Parts: C-alpha cells; structure tokens; sequence
C-alpha cells in the first residue's frame, strides 16, 4: 500500500486561473476571498496549482 | 512554459566524493520541483519531490534544496550505483524537464588504441564499400577522427558513435565509417584514418592499401 | 507493488496515428492520474498530457488538437493516441504515475518501461552482417581486433553477442547510425590475444527481432 506523501498548501493561495487554450472542462479552485472551494471552466492547458477535479478533493485538500 | 535549465551537462566525480547538480528556472517555480534519476535503456525514477522530499526508500544521501529559481540535488557521498542521468522538474502551468546532467568517473588520461578495417570482399560484391575506423578505450571523451583517402581529406561521408563509460575501466570507445560506392574505393589505393586526442603527443594514422 | 505495462506498436508511418495501452497495477484509476511523456535526444523529456481519476485531461498545448487519451477503469488501462506523427515525433513514449493521488503540481514516481517509436516509411529489413578484421598488425602487439558490421537494417533495435554469449570481456557494442536510405548500421568490435587468432574462433551473434533475422557469422583474423 503506498504511503502518504507530504502536500503543499500553499497550493491552494494561487488565483483562479482558465489558461490559454479553449476547451471547456469544470474544474475547482480555493477561493482566498469567500475562503470557499468554487468552481471554474479551465480551458485544460497551463494554469496552476489550485486546481482540482472535484469539490471534495478541493475541500479536502484547502479546508 | 517554464524552462528548467541544467547548465552542466556532464560532471566528472569520484567515488566517494560530495556531488551538486543545478538547476535554474526561467522564473520562479517556489517549491513546486522534483529530481529523477535515469540510467542508459530504463526508465526514470524518483528522488525528490516538492525541492526537498527524499521520496519513499531513496538514499538519505540525497539531499533536494532551493527555492524560486535556484534548485540543488546534493549526493554527500557518491557511490558507484549512483552513476546516471539526473533530471530537475517543475510542476507550476504544466511538467517540463531540465536537460540532464550525466555524472561519470574521472580517471587518468588514456590515449585510444587506433585500428581500421576495409570493406570485406563480400559487401564489395554488392556495390557499397564501408571502411571502419576503431577508437578503443580512450580517456576523455573528446577525439576527433579525420579520413583521408589518397591524401584527399574526406568531408561529410562518415558517420560515427561512441560508446558509454566502460562498467570496468572507465573508458570510451568511438567508431566511425567511412562510406563509399564500391565504383569510387576502387578508384583509390590509400585509405586512412588520422586521430587526435588528448593522450596522443601527436595524431596517430592508420591505413591500408586497397589491395595489400 | 506498482507496475505500469505498455503495449503496442512503436512503427508508425508519416502522418499516422501511434496507439500505447497502459496497463496499471497495484494502484486504481480510480485514485490517481497517469501522465503521458515522451524522451527524445533532440528534445529531451516532455511532458503531453494527464487523465486525472474522474477522466478529466490536462494537456500540452502544443500537443492537445492530436491527442486522444481515455481509460478502462475496470480494466486498469490507459489508451494513448496521437494524430500525425512526424519524423519529429520519434522518440521513447512513457506512461507514469502521479505521485500526489489525484492533486496537481508535484512528481510521477511510477513509470512504464516505455514504448520506443519510429516515425518512418522505411520497410522493416534485416542486416547483412559484414566481418570487420584489419589488413595487418604489428607483429609486436599482442592483442588484436576485429568486428561485426551490421548494417541497412531497420527498425531498431539489434541484439549482438559473440560466441553466443560465451565472449563478453573487451567487447564493444556500438550505438547505431541512421544512414541516408532511413536504415540503421552498427558495428560490433572486441580486442582478443593475438596468439589466439590461429587456435580460437570469434562467431558474432546479431538478432534482428521486427524481421525474424538471426545470422552468426564467424570473422576470419
């Protein structure tokens, strides 16, 4: 069974951010303002690190 | 995207000995990097994660460092089963790889042993002569292969290869062919190939006689 | 134990589609993403893509019009397609595990043993295998060299040994080369004592696996 690895949660303090490209695919990210995970269309290219596949794992991850 | 800059593609190291390998970011990456280890013929492994994070069994000789821009592998005392390919990561917009630093051993100058083969009757019979020049177990890498055919400096007809440091003594080995149509070796009498290295006081040629 | 088995054909020709299955075990797809690199010695290793446990991809932007990624959950398979490959697009093809479960922006610490692939027209071929031995020596050298050369063969990769496998010290094989024609030649060399040119034979061994060619080809002094 594999073990737990350290995560980085400062992870969760980047802005919301689509990148360039222009698909249209739901994403998460921690909102710093309303310190609430919310959810945003990544273009599914570039961004960074505060992006998640789903609500849970965004709020398991930042919350 | 980010570029991952390793500025040393080869370091000479000894067993033994405390090895850094750099890596520059072309901005900043914080924390978000990672450090693989390859050898020839397998696939990468995992060393460090997140600058600093020896991932699960590797070595507590290695050492991840830096932040931002500026990232360091440490080995503090390098064995020999740590001779490889080390790469740096970062994982910020997407993944992209520094471009390798290859660790080998430093050892004592050796000049190669120089040897040239013709083309064999039985390629000959075909239409295409390949003649082969063979640099055997030289100290350092760099040489350099000149062909010359009846005196006339040869230019853009060869290809060559070489070897990775021998798992015995450390050396390299180079081959180089030279390739003719069996119409233009029969044309000339003198094949020979001229080596420059670091060892040699001075180039060393070896030839034959198309025929003898 | 964590494995990540490729399967499928590494010979594409220009402008067709490359095929990799990605057979995983020891960890679900239901848990973590696999990510997609290719290593090549022109460009190096770079990354083109990730399916992430719910099916949602990340790409490389210059790659995502030409690429195609899908899974079988129940299966423990991840099916990789890109689109109009070019001479360019010749190298070793990954598939590797994320490191932080599902999470983005750390490490892949399990790797697929890879997929080598060629871009190519060239018609699969197997080598002639030529002796290499020199027209002469110094009668005060006491050890001696000679060869294989395997030559306009293709694709990669060929296995060389000598006396079936018998004969493993002072042996070079080396890296082939492509030619102009798109097929590859490599030379196989060992140094032997001398005195042993008359009393001994020195038999290379080549293996050319894509057209079913083994030749063993004794080399004279």
């Amino acid at each position: 069974e594999l073990p737990p690895l350290k995560l980085m949660h400062s992870f969760c303090a980047f802005k919301a951010d689509d990148g360039p490209c222009k698909a249209i695919m739901k994403r998460f990210f921690f909102n710093i303002f309303t310190r609430q995970c919310e959810e945003f269309i990544y273009g599914g290219c570039e961004g960074n690190q505060n992006r998640f596949e789903s609500l849970e794992e965004c709020k398991k991850m930042c919350t | 995207g980010i570029v991952m800059t390793q500025s040393q593609k080869f370091m000479s190291t000894t067993v033994g000995d405390r090895v850094s390998i750099t890596c520059k970011a072309s901005q900043s990456v914080g924390p978000a990097v990672a450090w693989y280890q390859q050898k020839p013929g397998q696939s990468p492994k995992l060393l460090i994660y997140s600058a600093s994070n020896r991932y699960t069994g590797v070595p507590d000789r290695f050492t991840g460092s830096g932040s931002g821009a500026d990232f360091t592998l440490t080995i503090s005392n390098l064995h020999s089963e740590d001779l490889a390919d080390y790469f740096c990561q970062q994982y910020t917009s997407y993944p992209t790889f520094g471009g390798g630093t290859k660790l080998e051993i430093k050892r004592t100058v050796a000049a190669p042993s120089v040897f040239i083969f013709p083309p064999s009757d039985e390629q000959l019979k075909s239409g295409t002569a390949s003649v082969v020049c063979l640099l055997n177990n030289f100290y350092p890498r760099e040489a350099k292969v000149q062909w010359k055919v009846d005196n006339a400096l040869q230019s853009g007809n060869s290809q060559e290869s070489v070897t990775e440091q021998d798992s015995k003594d450390s050396t390299y080995s180079l081959s180089s062919t030279l390739t003719l149509s069996k119409a233009d070796y029969e044309k000339h009498k003198v094949y020979a190939c001229e080596v420059t290295h670091q060892g040699l006081s001075s180039p060393v040629t070896k030839s034959f006689n198309r025929g003898e | 134990q964590v494995q990540l088995k490729q399967s499928g054909p590494g010979l594409v020709q220009p402008s067709q589609s490359l095929s990799i299955t990605c057979t995983v075990s020891g960890f679900s797809l239901t848990n973590y993403g696999v990510h997609w690199v290719r290593q090549s010695p022109g460009k190096g290793l770079e990354w083109l893509a990730v399916i992430w446990r719910g099916g949602s991809i990340d790409y490389n932007a210059a790659f995502m019009s030409r690429l195609s990624i899908t899974k079988d959950n129940s299966k423990s398979q991840v099916f990789f397609k890109m689109n109009s490959l070019q001479a360019d697009d010749t190298a070793i093809y990954y598939c590797a595990k994320n490191s932080h479960g599902n999470y983005v922006g750390y490490a892949m610490d399990y790797w697929g043993q890879g997929t080598s692939v060629t871009v190519s027209s060239a018609s699969t071929k197997g080598p002639s295998v030529f002796p290499l031995a020199p027209c002469s020596r110094s009668t005060s050298e006491s050890t001696a060299a000679l060869g294989c050369l395997v030559k306009d063969y293709f694709p990669e990769p060929v296995t060389v040994s000598w006396n079936s496998g018998a004969l493993t010290s002072g042996v070079h094989t080396f890296p082939a080369v492509l030619q102009s024609s798109g097929l590859y030649s490599l030379s196989s060399v060992v140094t032997v004592p001398s005195s042993s040119l008359g009393t001994k034979t020195y038999t290379c061994n080549v293996d050319h696996k894509p057209s079913n060619t083994k030749v063993d080809k004794r080399v004279e002094s």
